[PDB]
């Protein structure tokens, strides 16, 4: 994808890698989101009617009290003068992507009905890995109601591709009965 | 009618021989979906034009495949999809089940049949967009094609591997000269498919209908997408009348297509398109709708001695708003075609039907599509028509016009009534000859323009009856022999003696 | 005229033999519907032991 | 045409049973899954399907 | 326990509404905006889920006002398609688009109500019987004639006379007709509604007392109506014809005035709505549009619905998207002509553009199908001398074309006929010509019985006996 | 090859292909995909890099089917335009527009390629020589006489003889010129694709026996290829003929046929491309892309380029910008008529429309000017009395313009001729008309020495003297 | 969603953004075709000046943009 709030997403991390601070970017980047989704600090910085000078000031003692990093502040501080605080939102979440690309990790999430021990996940996320072609898998889990006793996992660029066998086999029976 | 007995039996077959085989599927979620069309987020591994399955159960075809996001068409109406649940890649890209059994069976877009008789036993797949013939692989024109229509099998021939497009206003009786065509391939052998895009449902069931009391079904398959279906199936509709036309035309057999009309469906294709927010063109079509006919009609081929020699006519039927030809979509069509049928409104109100307007009417294989023994008779019969024409209109701007332009006036006028024909009353190519050979030697010169078409019916009921060698020569060997000759004028002579004391 | 209504008639006639073969049709699969019951208990456990490994 | 028809008929009823009859199987396989070993053989099942799995991703 | 929404956005009357993440109405179902105003709450402002946009967001355009909803009011969930009364109670009533009654009478029983958004009849429920139905037009019973249970077209600019050539099929049709019938007015002016209204009234076709034998539905989306109501007036209409041809298994009639206003506000919610628009102003989903509401339209086995539509056609123009689109659709085409009513030829119809399907001679037989066609040829030979005539005039022609051209300009008078609706008008009273009398006077013309006598001796009699005791008149009178 | 993009869209026949930041190709570069078929297999499909988009990706037209192409597939650039190989063994293949050879057979030799983008050639270089040639047509040489390594137009509508006349000049011409000829159909019928092919096999120019030394060169980019592909079999063929010009130094034909399909397959993509639309829905570049496919079309001192190239015309609108942007560049424009078409005058030129910068008195001799300029004034005259008889009669107008029309009717009706390619169409054997036949078959109707003969005497005859038996067999006729 | 965020640009202005700068000198490319280079940079420039890029083209800046100078 490559739209604007993936655009300038592509360029933050991309300083960071060139400076070494990739962990220490993304944990301010990962901060970042917590603070701007409270719906009345999100509003203030969005609007274009309250003043810039005023965003900047409140701005500036936001980064303090956070302590973000040195260019992870102006990052913030160029989406203000370049009027683009209205797709913050969406920006912190593509950074995300971009920077499993950067390292090569990918995630995979995987579903089930029970928690699994880390064995079962340890083959997957070697299987994922081999498969994916990855330097790294980063798993994700989620618990589900519905399925029966297996689970899903979905990897790719997106979650795109998703393999699984619980439901899918009652599903598949039922089809093919009817051919 | 015994059911229940044997579901104990039935369902545990279901259950038996089951693979459940594991493999990877693409899928993708659903962000927006509004009037025939969703925009699906993910789906990094889809093909352009690939389909993909809805949650609900649709197959849609991944055309617009953009870096965000694709762009499904929906091959029918998703009110059931919502936003946020999952589509499956399928990894097809629109294959249809195609076999021997379609015949005469009225089959739907997707080729499942809607006539209610059955499911079809279809072994094989074809794709849908299949490349057309190569350039080596085809050969020239030289079959006949008969339509039994003797304006158009004497002066615009149509030959198997060709096609010709039918051109007209509406109500002009385009319809009716295509399905003409149909009715007459009774026992020539060759496989006829009728693509009805976009055409009234109750419009589509009575050409079902008479083709059925004709018994025109047994080798007629009809594919039909009605006004009221989606987009993307009158879209696709000529496409897979193409694919089922295709399969036996590999087969060594020779195969005619309509496709009725090709206009309804690039309209279907403009509506496709702009909800797509593709940038349009004239009239709001798409820049790529010439690409469009052009690629399903250049599939219609004769193929080399190499690949079978199978054919697929195909005769394209675009109607022209009040005669013009200069629209957007008759300009297109016409240019892909080897030569046009121009039927006007002005020649069938004044009783000249079918109306087959032949100064504007073109074949572009010419006389290689005609047997040698109608090539020879009728071979210049086009263009002196064409040239009679010119005087016919300047001849009533003269007072007192000399007899050597009297004679053409005469003859020319004398001409123009063979051509024309009562609606389903084919004629046998030896009906066209012996026709053909009376007008162009004079043998009308002598009586009335009104007893020109009772003349001609009882002279060929004569030779059907009296003299049937002149039917054995033309039937084998396909030329107009001086035996043939001799035997016409003998019979023309004495039909006029009879015609004389009647 | 009259071969051709005699025509006419016999089409009625095709037509009613076509109409009360559907119907007596109609009538059997509904029978069949009522009949072979076992198949439907025994075709349902059908599935069962095949649909699943 | 009409015996085309009855073709059809006896096809669609078929269908229908086949289908009702297997969603009755599938209710009662759904109710005893219900019943059927939760630790034991929901755990047995588990390894199965982590096993196939594993199967197909070597494959 | 209907999920419930919030209006995000009103863009005139196209409302985008956010609703739970889970849940998403479906596309086509209702959604009923709870509205409010200064007296009163009413929850009148109902909507039609178009799109879904993501973020959880509906757009759906509302059959009503939208003066006076505010961002955030809460919106439910129907869970179905827009369902409106059918039946036994939808007789003799006027309705809304919504299937609410406006003849201040009593409420309607929602016993029996059906969804205005279904799939057509499948291509097996069809049926194939040709038949051909009389009128009493000479224009219409001749050369182009009307079929029994199929769509007929009425084409023609502004003030040609489609409103008054409708009234008068209803007029002969209606009452003899045993199939209720239902009218269905989408973008016409209400004044004709309501006179539409009383005649029924006046006829008996509305009965005051017993209102349930009344065998008239009427169904009224006129100009003033918002554009998301001139859409789906025609569906309601055809949703209650559809329902009485399905399940009381009868023959309807389905009038509707004018279905190219049905396309018209199609095309303006359409630009509200963001899709790029195909040619001229039309939303590009045109031929969708049009062929939904027309394929429903269909006779089955069960029963028969014989629409009679008037279609619009905007600047006299035939190629217009909307009028064009249409044609394909119709059985019978009638395209009436602006230059036969400048010269006042009354009923319009241009008697070489109209077509019909059922003119041909296994049809309508051997006679009318020989005269049908020898008719048109005369007018057609006569429109070709036209031309000529123009600059140079008459004199000049041949003596053929010259019969030809005085045959013609009698064939164009006894066409045109006086109406029973038309009354008003000119004070002269309508002549019903029955299709056999229509056959024998067209035969008299071309024959030239009939060469000696003036020509408006021909203009505005019923029968062509009427004709020949008017022509004695003009030559009697001195 | 060393550079690995991946493909980022896929709408329509236009890719967009992601490229590492520093290294992206030039404009014109071929792309090839390494993307996979229905048996998954690896095929490969071209595309041209149209266009650098910034955020390091490009914007590629693909000269193949995008059907089955995936969003992240390896695209690897192959650093230079399509290199189409040129020379010797191109000579009696048919070929791609990638070059590859279409007829089945063993593989040409890629050793000598060239690619397909150049500039044209110098001010310098241009040949200025006038020379005009023979074709056996009586209205071509007659009235709008084609210059030897010059640019010649059919211009006309669907279906009045664009195709057909082409045919027939290519017969003659082809055959008799020394110099390898090279047809390039730019999206045509496969018919006529094939129709050619198995004719010239016929007349001895492809000689199946011994292949090169065959005289002609085929290139098709026909109807069913994509918009990427119609809009360079214009290069390709053209490629193929600057190398017969510049390195071989032999005189070319190159009969291009269309030119529109050029014009117009750019168009189709244009949209896609981003571009807005000009006038009339075509490109802004059309101009441009016209001036850059015909400059290269030139003769040079090193060798002459004889191009007669077919020129569709939408709807019969000789203002269509597609026609209209053509008519600069041509030598010698031959406009058909619809109306002569329906008439029956075949070859339906239009002798009042039809142009030529060789009809000269110093290039074709006063006596050849005079007739030629005297027939279009006897078609002109007539042409305005066309209004005026019709709605006055014959018997309106004066003895003088009586005659020229009785003239200009017979002399319109000569100009008309039978082709050795239309013997299907006419019934009648071809048959070819020198200059001098013509200019001495129309000196005698302009004289007034053939007034008393039938006017039917002169459709559809060769020579002057085929008339004159013509009219002799017609009064025989008349007296039985 | 509009030209000069090509995140070469973005990244630039992060690391000067305590700055005050001019970047009147030069300009660099953006995207070129069909005969047009879109050009982020060129602050000085004026409409209708020549520009030169690498390998000796030269343009004409008909187009001053904020985002960038067609
Ligand atoms: N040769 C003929 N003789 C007499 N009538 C004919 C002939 N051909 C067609 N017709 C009549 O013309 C009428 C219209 O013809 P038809 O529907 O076949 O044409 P069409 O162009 O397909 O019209 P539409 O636009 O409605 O599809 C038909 O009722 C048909 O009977
Ligand atoms: N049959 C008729 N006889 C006489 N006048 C007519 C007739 N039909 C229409 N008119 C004239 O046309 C006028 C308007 O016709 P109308 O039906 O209102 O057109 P529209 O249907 O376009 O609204 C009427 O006022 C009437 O004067
Ligand atoms: N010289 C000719 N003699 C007879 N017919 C011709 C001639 N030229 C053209 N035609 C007619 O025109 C038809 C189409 O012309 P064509 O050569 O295909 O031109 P285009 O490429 O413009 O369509 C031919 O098939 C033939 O019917
Ligand atoms: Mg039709
Ligand atoms: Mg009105
Ligand atoms: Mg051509």
């Amino acid at each position: 994808v490559d739209s604007t709030a993936s655009r300038y997403a592509s360029a933050l991390a991309d300083v960071a890698d060139v400076t070494g601070t990739l962990e220490a970017t993304n944990s301010d980047v990962e901060k970042l989101i917590r603070i701007f989704s409270e719906e009345p600090v999100y509003y203030f910085f969005a609007n274009p009617v309250i003043s810039i000078d005023n965003k900047r000031s409140v701005l500036d003692e936001i980064i303090t009290t956070s302590g973000l990093q040195p260019h992870t502040a102006n990052f913030i501080n160029i989406l203000i003068d370049s009027e683009r605080i209205n797709l913050v939102k969406e920006i912190l979440n593509e950074f995300e992507d971009v920077f499993n690309k950067i390292t090569g990790t990918e995630v995979a999430v995987v579903t089930s009905v029970v928690k699994l021990e880390n064995d079962h996940l340890a083959q997957i996320a070697k299987g994922v890995q081999k498969i994916t072609g990855a330097k790294n898998v980063r798993i994700k889990t989620v618990i589900d109601p519905s399925l029966v006793a297996g689970f899903t996992i979905r990897y790719g660029n997106e979650g795109s591709k998703l393999v699984d066998m619980s439901v899918k086999k009652q599903l598949e029976e039922i089809a093919a009965q009817l051919e | 009618t015994i059911r229940a007995d044997e579901i104990s039996k039935i369902i545990r077959e279901r259950i038996e021989g089951y693979n459940r085989e594991v493999k990877v599927v693409n899928t993708g979620t659903v962000l927006q979906v509004g009037d025939g069309i969703a925009r699906i987020h993910g789906l990094d591994e889809v093909m352009a034009g690939e389909l993909v399955e809805f949650e609900e159960g649709t197959i849609g075809i991944a055309l617009n495949l953009e870096s965000n996001n694709v762009g499904v068409v929906l091959m029918g109406d998703g009110l059931m999809i919502q936003e946020g649940s999952s589509v499956k890649a399928t990894g097809r890209i629109a294959q249809i089940p195609v076999s021997e059994a379609y015949l005469g069976r009225v089959i739907n877009a997707l080729a499942k049949p809607i006539d209610g008789r059955g499911e079809i036993t279809a072994s094989e797949s074809r794709l849908i967009e299949s490349p057309a013939p190569g350039i080596m692989s085809r050969r020239s024109v030289y079959e006949p094609l008969q339509t039994g229509l003797i304006a158009i099998d004497a002066m615009i021939p149509v030959g198997r591997g060709q096609r010709e497009l039918i051109i007209g206003d509406r109500q002009t009786g385009k319809t009716a000269v295509a399905t003409d065509t149909i009715l007459n391939q009774q026992g020539q052998n060759v496989i006829c498919v009728y693509v009805a895009i976009g055409q009234k449902a109750s419009s589509v069931a009575q050409v079902v209908t008479n083709f059925q009391e004709r018994g025109a079904m047994e080798y007629t398959i009809v594919v039909a997408e009605t006004a009221d279906s989606p987009a993307t199936l009158q879209y696709l509709a000529p496409y897979t009348g193409a694919a089922l036309a295709e399969y036996f035309m590999y087969r060594e057999r020779h195969t005619l297509i309509i496709y009725d009309d090709l206009s309804k469906q690039a309209q279907a294709y403009r509506q496709m398109s702009l909800l797509l927010r593709r940038p349009p063109g004239r009239e709001a079509y798409p820049g790529d709708v010439f690409y469009l006919h052009s690629r399903l009609l250049e599939r219609a081929a004769k193929l080399s001695s190499l690949l079978g020699e199978g054919s697929m006519t195909a005769l394209p039927i675009v109607e022209t708003q009040a005669g013009d030809v200069s629209a957007y979509i008759p300009t297109n069509v016409i240019s892909i075609t080897d030569g046009q049928i121009f039927l006007s409104a002005d020649l069938f109100n004044a009783g000249i039907r079918p109306a087959i307007n032949v100064g504007i009417s073109v074949s572009r294989v010419g006389s290689a599509a005609q047997i040698k023994a109608m090539k020879k008779v009728a071979g210049k019969l086009k263009l002196e028509l064409a040239q009679f024409a010119e005087l016919e209109a300047f001849a009533q701007f003269a007072s007192d016009l000399d007899k050597a332009t009297q004679n053409q006036l005469a003859r020319g006028q004398r001409l123009r009534e063979l051509l024309k024909q009562p609606q389903s009353a084919p004629l046998t190519v030896e009906e066209q000859v012996m026709t053909i050979y009376t007008g162009t030697n004079g043998y009308l010169d002598s009586l009335e323009l009104d007893q020109v078409r009772k003349y001609l019916v009882e002279l060929r009921t004569y030779v059907k009856t009296n003299k049937p060698e002149f039917q054995e020569i033309i039937s084998s060997t396909k030329t107009f022999t001086e035996e043939a000759e001799a035997l016409l004028k003998e019979a023309i002579q004495e039909q006029m003696e009879r015609f004389l004391l009647q | 005229l009259e071969v051709e209504a005699k025509l006419a008639e016999g089409r009625k006639k095709i037509e009613v033999e076509l109409q009360e073969a559907l119907g007596s049709l109609e009538q059997q699969k509904e029978d069949t519907i009522k009949s072979l019951d076992s198949q439907i208990s025994a075709l349902s456990d059908d599935i069962v032991k095949k649909v699943l490994p | 045409y009409k015996n085309e028809t009855i073709q059809f008929e006896q096809q669609k009823a078929i269908n229908q049973v086949r289908q009702r009859v297997f969603q009755q199987a599938l209710q009662g396989a759904l109710g005893t899954l219900n019943s059927c070993l939760n630790n034991e053989l929901h755990l047995r099942t588990i390894n199965a399907n982590i096993g196939m799995f594993g199967a197909m991703n070597e494959i | 326990k209907k999920n419930l929404g919030r209006i995000a956005q009103i863009i005139g009357p196209v409302l985008d509404v956010a609703f739970p993440p889970g849940k998403m109405p479906n596309i086509y179902n209702a959604l009923i905006v709870k509205g409010r105003d200064t007296a009163g709450q009413p929850m009148n402002v109902t909507c039609e889920v178009q799109q879904l946009l993501g973020n959880n967001r509906v757009r759906a355009v509302a059959m009503s006002a939208t003066d006076g909803l505010t961002r955030g009011m809460e919106v439910i969930d129907t869970g179905a398609p827009l369902s409106v009364p059918v039946g036994g109670a939808t007789l003799g009533r006027i309705f809304n688009v919504l299937g609410e009654p406006v003849d201040n009478l009593g409420p309607v029983d929602t016993r029996t109500t059906s969804p205005i958004h279904r799939s057509a009849p499948a291509f097996t429920q069809l049926d194939t019987k040709l038949s051909i139905f009389e009128t009493g037009i000479k224009v219409v019973d001749l050369l182009a004639p009307y079929r029994r249970g199929g769509k007929i077209g009425l084409f023609g600019g502004a003030g040609v006379g489609k409103t008054v050539l409708i009234m008068e099929l209803i007029n002969n049709i209606a009452k003899a007709h045993g199939g209720v019938s239902v009218f269905g007015g989408v973008g016409e002016r209400t004044r004709e509604g309501n006179d539409l209204y009383m005649e029924m009234k006046e006829s008996g076709v509305i009965n005051e007392q017993n209102i349930a034998e009344s065998k008239v539905a009427l169904v009224y989306g006129q100009m003033n109506e918002p554009p998301g109501a001139r859409m789906r007036v025609g569906l309601t209409a055809l949703t209650m014809a559809e329902y009485f041809r399905d399940v009381n298994e009868q023959d309807v009639l389905l009038f509707i005035d004018n279905i190219f206003r049905f396309v018209q506000a199609g095309s303006e919610v359409s630009a509200l709505l963001g899709r790029m628009p195909s040619a001229v102003g039309y939303q590009p989903t045109l031929s969708t549009e049009m062929g939904s509401l027309q394929e429903r339209i269909t006779s089955t086995k069960e029963g028969s619905i014989t629409s009679i539509q008037a279609v619009y056609v905007p600047a006299d123009d035939l190629t217009d998207p909307a009028p064009a689109t249409t044609f394909a659709h119709l059985d019978a085409t009638t395209v009436l002509s602006r230059g036969l009513a400048a010269k006042g030829i009354y009923p319009a119809v241009d008697p070489l553009d109209s077509t019909s399907t059922m003119l041909q001679p296994r049809i309508v037989g051997e006679e009318h199908y020989e005269i049908a066609q020898r008719v048109k040829e005369t007018l057609q030979r006569y429109k070709e001398l036209q031309d000529i005539i123009a600059i140079l005039g008459l004199d000049e022609l041949s003596e053929e074309d010259r019969l030809t051209v005085a045959r013609a300009r009698k064939i164009e008078r006894f066409l045109s006929q006086p109406f029973f609706v038309a009354e008003v008008f000119t004070g002269s009273p309508g002549k019903y010509v029955g299709l056999a009398e229509t056959i024998r006077g067209f035969q008299l013309i071309l024959s030239g019985e009939l060469d000696s006598l003036p020509e408006q001796a021909f203009y505005l009699v019923g029968n062509i006996d009427e004709a020949t005791a008017k022509a004695m008149n003009l030559e009697m009178e001195s």
